[PDB]
């Protein structure tokens, strides 16, 4: 009640957006596994050049909406064993096209910076590694 | 002494520079007492001027205004008095400590030494005497022109002469204890000074000679080993790179016979008098240097407390402040006032503080007393107020400090003024009892995650996740607790097993109840896994805090005054209603346990007042509950530690009765948290016991081991209940209808369904009771039909416990 | 000790803004008025903070022969701590920038004088003087807790109003006080004109009036009248002094000019500055040098002797526009606090700015560690809300101190070309 | 035998392992060899796990120096053989590759005495004990024979002499048992005891002499050096025969001349004598940078104090002490 005193029935989708990320975020700050139900196909490792390119993107835009939307995709789009066929979510496809298509289907306001400057070599097979790298940096912006 | 007398009578600046312990301060103390004009101790000093000392202790942060204020305060006393029978002298302690500071103080000395004023109009009463006693070097230009004298170190002959001077009080016991330990003590003291950096001790050699001479003042004579060994061993025993005993022994083979007294008995012999029973005559000149105990991770306090200080004779702990208030000025004044009270009443002080207080207690630690009426007075200073206070003969001071801080962040003179000793939990355990520490640290690894070759879905655990509050030296603390509870018994083959078993049972106290049945499951029906499960659930009370308290009041030993217990929980802390329920059962032997939340109090004095009003009552057995939510951080641990000693001190104060007192500390931590980590198993009068749920819940049965023999189906079958079925199926209707979907998308009956069902799921009316009965029977039949397709239907408890992800989601 | 007993029996602790021009400090805002003993003939002495601290030291060191009922010392030490806590809570609030406490006077009684334990007067006509009776320590604790709560609330409010009104970024939290007090006055001190001359060059009295003709909204006056005729009812609604204080101080946070009417409100001052800004002239338009990208922080690392010459080139691409001033350029020294860096990182990243200018930090490496940490954090916070998209930010650091916190943190945006130009 | 990859063997064996590792170690050991739990076939899992638990109990109990073997009742010879093997290989020092530590191990511990007595009682005990422990017992008996031969000859180091004299009963008993398993030893022990006692008496006399000389070390006192050189030599590493001549059915070390030998004992009887020390200092006062040889000491320099206090002793015995010298003393 103390937590939800200042909430009305118009933030719930956003609220479920935040909690389902934050409750996972704590799991990263204890060095445990964030996602234990996602299959290992999406848990690949970023290449060093890809990590170097993604560092620029992480330093470009605010790491709140990006983290939230990526967590939505990882929590309710890649969770089901139905994207094994390339029709739904091909693991060989990139992440920028997947994200832009997702907000196209999510009828939500987007930041064109992510649609523009995000490197296209970031594949969907390596997304959790991005999110962790997307959540580590925010971590090293909180204790300060 | 002669130089200060001459330079103070004639008002000549005097700068005394030397190594620590060159007795510059001793000269100062005696001169101040003796000269006192016509109030001197002899006719020689009665014809000399009276002298008032104004002592300012310099520092690297010394503002230039401070020295000017000291000079003007010194000159204010001299105003209105004869300048030929009264003088006031400014004594700057450690005047070399403020030499090259950016806020250069010693630019005001050159004018002040000349006229006594910086730029004001000079007066005949403004020119004051000046003496500066500094351990560090000085520039011979910031003095005006005063006599600057520096001695250095005694090469060899001065050391022998000082030895003879110390040993020149009997003239026959000297010959017993001279000749050998008057040049040989020199010869190895020089070696000790040579082979070490970060200088240790010059007062550590005069004190050594004093201990030898007093030991030679035994029945007839004992300049023998096992008595020279102790005196040499109390030469600094916390360096770890200068073997003090060997250096004396490697050159003297005559006395190579030592019992090797541990640094555990040299603390008794330093605190509980020099002699074991009674010193020769009275104890009037047995002034031993105050103890400084170097420890790792703050374990010396626990070691001492399980050791010597058994109840009434316990010292009062002097700490800092954990509450988010009580600024430095008002807490240091309150921490000097209590040291003064202990000095007056002769009670032991456990100085857990840091260099905040060793700027005021800089002459009390020096132990150069002024005698009057057969009693000793030594001065203490708050701010600029420097005044003498009485010292009772039974006054012993113990400082407990981390070894690294002493090695790097303790001033060298302060290190010299304190008798060093290193005490660690690994230096108090015998070899045989140190093996059951490694055995415990391996049994913990075998306990938290069992070896299994058949189950593959496993989660690797840390020791903290199972034994909450598991630091590095937790097994050592538990073993020390068990050893202290056992007593000084010879090593029987049973003891190597009994002590280990008791330490296993005690270490099991702080294990999560899910982990015990996880062991009972992964090690399928194992003998050890079943013994540790019977112990945790049917012999060692863990259901609720009420059960634990009722079993703890009824089993505690009757020969203890105050009992301290530590409770850790993942549930919510006790409320007023829970303690009212507790009092409804504990009435007859204990009053209402007062509930105090540590995080509400915003001042140490407020907490002290509350606990005093709780203690200053008429009661035989009294229960005190202190509750702190562990809002994880480095801010709540300090608060818990500061409130921990504030209760012990008040327990020691209000002590006249034999009333049993129970103190409980409750920590509210989470299964999955953020930031730091809880460090329990503190050791001492404190035992860590984990009660997962502190309340006697009416939902399920209190003893969760009754659920190992019953499936989910038998709970709903009537024909005194493990589960509250009505509240169960009534607490899910709001979620039981969130999966209903009417065939047509033109109905909002879902909101009406809950209102219907919650009004129907009751027993007030016969039809509602029949509805509940038939619904329960249908649910029981459904669950029975759903259990045929499950492996091991009975042990759903173990399966749920093995689900770490499902444990994290409930607490 | 007898003096301590007298202070406990009859002791007046006054907490007020310092009288005169001396800086606000605990030694200047706290006295102790020992009154006349009934039937005696003394002078009802006044003790400063230092003469109470020295009395506390004496008391702690004169323990005496009867250290068994030390209540007259414990009570004195407790009341002194509570009053000092209250004084610090007031001093920090005064340094924060509040208007309502600028004439506040408190009266802490160590014993109930007539049933009154704590008196609270604000010096204004609208506010009624408050007086409460009970244990002084509990009242002071709750009172200081309330001030700390409103302290964080008021700092949040000031941050919000700085975000909304851009030009309330040209001045610190105390310069805002000075301007909100002087602008409404009959011809302001020429110091105020010089301070406002940075926004509108050669600012004069008629310019101030012309900017202040309509800076306030017509609903604001109706709101302040509504609260003015509503306040006594709300004061009578609540009983405890803490609740009444909450009501008064919240209403001050809402419609501050209603209580004290000779000073501008924050939003009113921002509107006045914005109107004065438009009368200034054509905004300057400067572009970042080659190799520097707008909308991204630019970090230039170069030797000490070239740090200052590396800044002129940054501004040497429109050599017909006026030279910069304390805006757009910041020099960082170990003595610069959070305010002087925040007033640049918020003057650059704010929507309500007309014109295009380049914001530069010089000797940023020398910035204090805490100041640099708070600065980078503030910049990120501003980015996460609203921002000007082409924020032109330049950081220049001595190459020797590249290991310092701020250049190391911003190295991800470090440029590779060093701005330079011939002599 | 289930498919031996799931754990029917290891878990069921660890169960009985936990059951056995619950009683007292000596009780476990006595259960291993008091009864007939194993008829034969000491190769299966049960016998092997029992054996490993028992040898672990041996290693744990013997490390505590407890008398394991005392009061041992046994039925099966093989179990006792295994027990003795474990006791011997665990009782020995960890660094069992030296003279002094091995000798100390044979002397101090009582378990070695017990195991040697059981080995000398019957030969089936020798048959049962393993060859790995056979090599250890062979090393022990060979080194004991070497020590006995060195002691009989008299060339054995001084530290060893004091070690044997400290435990002469243990050494004599263990050697008698060994000779029973396979006289002059006690005579040699007594003779070495007397020689070492004389050596220690001379040593005490001499360092008391140098200490009395150095009581006034601020003077001409220290000259010799060579007399200190032989003092500087350690005694533990020194040999008996090299310094002191043995007796076979005496000249000391330092080759001390008979001139100062009487003074040695004279001042050894008077080392703790405040009067003697006092007027020794006062006799040294008028003397003094002077080379202090034995001859100039002997002829005049030492014992004016001695002759003076023989005069004083006669005065006290007869009773004509003047009222001034009595005060001064």
């Amino acid at each position: 009640l103390k937590a939800l005193n200042r909430c009305q029935l118009k933030h719930t989708i956003a609220l479920w957006q935040f909690l389902s990320a934050h409750k996972s975020e704590q799991l990263l700050r204890l060095h445990k596994e964030p996602f234990g139900e996602i299959s290992s196909r999406y848990k690949a490792d970023l290449s060093p050049e890809n990590a170097k390119l993604l560092s620029t993107f992480l330093n470009q835009t605010g790491l709140d909406a990006f983290l939230l939307e990526l967590h939505e995709m990882i929590i309710l789009k890649l969770k089901n064993p139905q994207t094994q066929t390339e029709e739904r979510f091909r693991p060989q496809w990139s992440l920028r096209d997947t994200l832009v298509s997702y907000m196209q289907t999510k009828e939500s306001e987007i930041l064109p910076e992510m649609a523009s400057q995000f490197p296209e070599e970031i594949l969907l097979a390596s997304c959790v590694s991005v999110w962790k790298t997307a959540a580590v940096l925010k971590w090293n912006r909180e204790m300060r | 002494v002669f130089m200060m007398v001459v330079c103070i009578e004639l008002k000549i600046p005097l700068f005394l520079v030397g190594k620590p312990g060159s007795s510059k301060s001793l000269a100062k103390t005696i001169v101040a007492d003796a000269m006192q004009g016509p109030a001197a101790y002899s006719d020689l000093f009665r014809s000399l001027k009276q002298v008032h000392l104004v002592s300012f202790q310099c520092s690297p942060h010394s503002t230039p205004q401070g020295i000017i204020s000291t000079f003007r305060q010194c000159a204010r006393f001299q105003q209105g008095k004869d300048l030929q029978q009264y003088v006031s002298v400014v004594v700057l302690d450690e005047v070399g400590l403020a030499e090259d500071s950016p806020k250069m103080p010693l630019k005001t000395l050159h004018p002040l030494l000349e006229d006594g004023c910086i730029e004001d109009d000079p007066a005949p009463h403004k020119k004051v005497g000046f003496v500066g006693i500094s351990n560090w070097a000085l520039d011979p230009a910031k003095m005006n022109r005063g006599i600057f004298v520096s001695r250095g170190s005694p090469n060899e002959t001065e050391l022998i002469e000082s030895a003879k001077g110390i040993c020149s009080s009997d003239i026959l016991v000297q010959d017993v204890a001279q000749g050998y330990f008057a040049s040989f003590a020199k010869a190895y003291e020089t070696v000790c000074k040579r082979q070490d950096k970060e200088f240790f001790g010059l007062r550590d050699y005069y004190s050594l000679i004093k201990m030898v001479f007093a030991a030679a003042k035994a029945s007839n004579r004992k300049p023998s080993p096992q008595d020279i060994a102790q005196a040499v061993l109390r030469n600094f025993s916390g360096k770890d790179d200068i073997q003090a005993l060997d250096i004396f022994l490697a050159n003297l083979p005559e006395a190579k016979c030592s019992e090797e007294v541990s640094p555990m008995q040299l603390i008794k012999q330093n605190i509980f008098g020099p002699s074991q029973k009674v010193p020769g005559g009275e104890q009037e000149d047995a002034e031993s240097r105050y103890l400084l105990v170097l420890t790792k991770n703050y374990v010396a306090l626990q070691i001492l407390q399980q050791t010597f200080f058994e109840g009434d004779q316990q010292p009062e702990i002097i700490f800092g402040s954990g509450f988010p208030k009580d600024q430095e000025y008002t807490q240091l004044c309150r921490n000097i006032n209590r040291v003064k009270i202990c000095m007056e009443t002769g009670k032991m002080v456990l100085l857990l503080n840091l260099q905040n207080l060793y700027e005021s207690l800089y002459d009390a630690l020096n132990q150069y007393y002024v005698h009057l009426g057969g009693q000793k007075y030594v001065d203490l200073g708050l701010g600029t107020h420097r005044v003498k206070c009485r010292v009772h003969p039974n006054f012993r001071l113990i400082v407990i400090e981390e070894k690294d801080v002493v090695y790097k962040h303790f001033p060298i003179p302060l290190i010299n003024r304190l008798e060093k000793h290193y005490l660690d939990i690994n230096t108090v355990l015998e070899k045989w009892q140190k093996s059951i520490v490694e055995e415990l640290c391996a049994w913990v690894e075998k306990f938290i995650n069992v070896k299994a070759h058949h189950f593959q879905k496993r989660h690797k655990y840390s020791p903290s996740d199972v034994f909450i509050g598991y630091h590095s030296d937790a097994c050592a603390s538990v073993v020390l607790q068990v050893i202290e509870r056992q007593g000084p018994r010879a090593l029987t083959e049973e003891l190597h097993q009994k002590v280990s078993e008791e330490a296993k049972s005690i270490l099991l106290n702080c294990a999560t109840p899910d982990a015990v049945v996880r062991l009972s499951a992964y090690s399928l029906g194992g003998f050890a896994a079943e013994w540790l499960s019977q112990e945790y659930f049917h012999r060692q009370r863990h259901n609720s805090f009420a059960d634990f308290l009722q079993a703890h009041l009824h089993t505690a030993d009757l020969e203890r005054h105050a009992i301290f217990t530590e409770i850790t929980t993942f549930s919510r802390l006790l409320t007023s209603h829970d303690c009212e329920i507790l009092e409804s059962e504990v009435t007859g032997r204990a009053p209402k346990p007062t509930l105090l939340w540590l995080q509400q109090f915003d001042t140490e004095y407020s907490f002290l007042k509350e606990v005093r009003n709780c203690l200053t009552n008429t009661a035989k057995c009294k229960i005190l509950i202190f509750q702190t939510d562990f809002e994880d951080g480095i801010r709540s641990a300090q608060l818990i530690a500061s409130a921990k000693y504030s209760v012990i001190n008040e327990i020691n104060k209000i002590r006249e009765n034999e009333d049993r007192i129970f103190v409980y500390f409750i920590t509210k931590l989470s299964r999955v948290g953020r930031g730091t980590a809880y460090v329990g198993f503190h050791g001492g009068l404190w035992q860590s016991v984990h009660i997962d749920d502190l309340r006697r819940s009416t939902l399920m049965v209190s003893d969760v081991t009754r659920l190992q023999h019953v499936t989910i189906s038998q709970l709903f079958a009537p024909g005194v209940s493990i589960l509250d079925t009505t509240r169960l199926l009534r607490s899910c209707v709001q979620s039981a209808v969130g999966m209903l979907r009417d065939q047509n998308e033109s109905c909002t009956r879902n909101m009406r369904r809950v209102v219907l069902l919650l009004g129907l799921l009751n027993e007030d009316d016969a039809c509602h009771a029949s509805f509940l009965r038939v619904s329960k029977m249908r649910l029981s039949v459904f669950l029975k039909k759903q259990e045929e397709s499950q492996f091991h239907p009975l042990e759903w408890l173990a399966r749920e416990a093995c689900n770490q992800d499902a444990l994290q989601e409930a607490g | 000790l007898t003096l301590a007993t007298a202070i406990n029996q009859r002791g007046i602790y006054v907490i007020q803004a310092p009288k005169g021009g001396q800086k606000i400090s605990p030694d200047t805002v706290l006295h102790l008025i020992l009154p006349e003993s009934p039937g005696s003939h003394e002078e009802s002495r006044e003790y400063s903070l230092e003469e109470v601290k020295e009395l506390l030291n004496k008391l702690m060191l004169m323990s005496g022969k009867k250290d068994r009922n030390n209540t007259e010392v414990e009570r004195f030490s407790e009341v002194f701590c509570s009053v000092q806590r209250l004084s610090q809570a007031f001093i920090d609030l005064h340094s924060a920038g509040n208007m309502l406490f600028r004439t506040w006077i408190a009266m802490a009684y160590c014993s109930p004088k007539q049933g009154v334990s704590l008196q609270m007067d604000f010096g204004l006509d609208l506010v009624t003087e408050l007086k409460e009776g009970g244990d002084v320590t509990e009242l002071l604790a709750a009172l200081c807790r309330q001030m700390e709560h409103f302290l964080d609330s008021w700092k949040r409010f000031v941050t919000q109003k700085r975000m909304e009104h851009f030009y309330l970024n040209f001045y610190t939290a105390e310069q805002l006080v000075y301007l909100s007090t002087e602008l409404r006055k009959q011809p302001p001190s020429d110091a105020a004109l010089t301070m406002l001359s940075f926004i509108k060059s050669n600012c004069t009295l008629r310019d101030v009036l012309r900017a202040s003709v309509g800076c306030g909204s017509e609903a604001a006056r109706y709101r302040m009248r509504r609260v003015m005729e509503e306040l006594p009812l709300m004061l009578l609604s609540e009983f405890s002094l803490v609740d009444k204080l909450r009501i008064i101080m919240e209403q001050s946070m809402r419609c501050l000019p209603a209580f004290l009417p000779d000073c501008l409100d924050l939003e009113t001052l921002g509107h006045c500055l914005a109107h004065l800004a438009g009368m200034g002239g054509s905004p300057v338009e400067r572009c970042l040098p080659r190799g520097l990208q707008v909308g991204q922080p630019n970090l230039v690392v170069c030797g000490h002797s070239e740090v200052l010459p590396a800044a002129l080139a940054v501004y040497m691409q429109t050599p017909s526009q006026p030279l910069p001033t304390y805006d757009e350029v910041l020099l960082c020294t170990p003595a610069t606090t959070f305010e002087e860096v925040a007033l640049l990182l918020r003057r650059c990243l704010t929507l309500g700015s007309l014109g295009h200018k380049v914001y530069s930090l010089l000797f940023a490496d020398q910035l204090s560690y805490e100041v640099a940490r708070q600065a980078e954090e503030l910049f990120h916070n501003l980015c996460t809300q609203q921002h000007r998209e082409d924020y032109q930010l330049v950081m220049v650091c001595d190459g020797d101190w590249e290991h310092c916190y701020l250049p190391s943190a911003f190295s991800q945006h470090k440029v590779f070309v060093t701005p330079q130009a011939p002599l | 035998q289930f498919p031996a990859e799931h754990g029917w063997k290891e878990s069921l064996l660890g169960d009985m392992e936990w059951r056995l590792t619950k009683e007292e170690p000596l009780s476990q050991i006595t259960a291993y060899c008091n009864s007939c739990w194993d008829t034969k076939g000491l190769e299966d899992s049960v016998a092997k796990t029992f054996e490993k638990c028992i040898i672990e109990a041996v290693s744990s109990a013997c490390q505590s120096q407890t008398s394991i073997l005392q009061g041992f009742s046994y039925s099966d010879l093989r179990k006792f053989g295994i027990v003795l093997s474990a006791v011997i290989t665990k009782s020995w020092p960890r660094t069992a590759d030296n003279f002094d530590d091995i000798l100390k191990h044979l002397l101090t511990l009582a378990d070695v005495k017990h195991v040697f007595r059981l080995c000398g009682t019957d030969e089936k005990i020798l048959a049962n004990v393993t060859e790995d422990a056979k090599r250890l017992i062979a090393v022990a008996d060979s080194v004991l024979t070497k020590v006995v031969g060195d002691l009989l000859s008299g060339t054995i180091l001084v530290g060893q002499l004091e070690l044997i004299i400290k435990h002469k009963n243990q050494f004599l008993d263990i050697w008698q048992l060994r000779e029973k398993s396979l006289c002059a030893v006690e005579e040699a022990l007594d003779w070495r005891r007397e020689e070492l006692l004389l050596l220690k008496k001379e040593k005490r006399c001499v360092d008391s002499l140098l200490k009395m000389c150095g009581n006034v070390k601020h003077l001409i006192q220290v000259d010799f050096g060579v007399l200190a050189v032989r003092h500087s030599q350690d005694l533990s590493s020194k040999r008996l025969n090299d310094t002191v001549t043995v007796r076979l059915s005496r000249a000391t070390h330092y080759h001390l001349s008979s001139q100062v030998q009487e003074m040695a004992g004279k001042i050894d009887l008077l080392r703790d004598s405040h009067i003697f020390q006092l007027f020794w200092r006062e006799a040294a006062e008028p003397l003094s940078r002077h080379i202090l040889e034995l001859e100039e000491v002997y002829d005049y320099l030492y014992q004016p104090s001695y002759r003076k206090f023989i005069k004083l002793h006669q005065d006290l015995k007869s009773g004509e002490v003047t009222l001034a010298e009595i005060d001064v003393i």
